[PDB]
């Protein structure tokens, strides 16, 4: 894993992603982290998330785990910070750029489609209760995210 | 000494600083280059925020070092 995981280190240093940062942790090659800044058009401006990752002891060819720290009310992240990742799935590829993924996750803030996710309660409040969603979409912004 | 700054634009360039001058300086260069203003400006760094009142050397960035810089948007 330590020749794997730095393979994907080699890509990252000499051009990392730059809709978000990211690199591992000291020289511990297994877990890394990464953040995203609103990208200036849904209810978060200027919020600033951060993930963390977990790589199995077994090679990527395991599904890693992901967590959100920072408690952000979308509708596709539960509370222990599920985040959905068809990656996950059979689209799991023993050696995928991670570089995606981030993105991926990018994407979905700047494309959501509320349909069955893993939080259905937030689903329906967005769904037609837009008023009350930017409530807590704000508060949930100092209260963390800040 | 040299150090790279990548921000959400995807500019990326090579800045000149010294290792002992402190991140309230290295910010007023980094605006003068791009033009772009401290109060957008920002430094994140594996999920560590650099205090305007600090070294490099204190956080032994070290020399060819990738800093990841953030756009702090108000528009209120």
């Amino acid at each position: 894993a330590l020749k794997r995981i730095n393979k994907e280190l080699s890509d990252l240093a000499r051009d990392p992603p730059a809709q978000c940062s990211a690199g591992p942790v000291g020289d511990d090659m297994f877990h890394w982290q990464a953040t995203i800044m609103g990208p200036n058009d849904s209810p978060y401006q200027g919020g600033v998330f951060f993930l963390t990752i977990h790589f199995p002891t077994d090679y990527p060819f395991k599904p890693p785990k992901v967590a959100f720290t920072t408690r952000i009310y979308h509708p596709n992240i539960n509370s222990n910070g599920s985040i959905c990742l068809d990656i996950l799935r059979s689209q799991w590829s023993p050696a995928l750029t991670i570089s995606k993924v981030l993105l991926s996750i990018c994407s979905l803030l700047c494309d959501p489609n509320p349909d069955d996710p893993l939080v259905p309660e937030i689903a329906r409040i967005y769904k037609t209760d837009r008023d009350k969603y930017n409530r807590i979409s704000r508060e949930w912004t100092q209260k963390y995210a800040m | 000494m040299q150090i790279f700054v990548k921000t959400l634009t995807g500019k990326t360039i090579t800045l000149e600083v010294e290792p002992s001058d402190t991140i309230e300086n290295v910010k007023a260069k980094i605006q003068d280059k791009e033009g772009i203003p401290p109060d957008q400006q920002r430094l994140i760094f594996a999920g560590k925020q650099l205090e305007d009142g600090r070294t490099l050397s204190d956080y032994n960035i070290q020399k060819e070092s990738t800093l990841h810089l953030v756009l702090r948007l108000r528009g209120g």
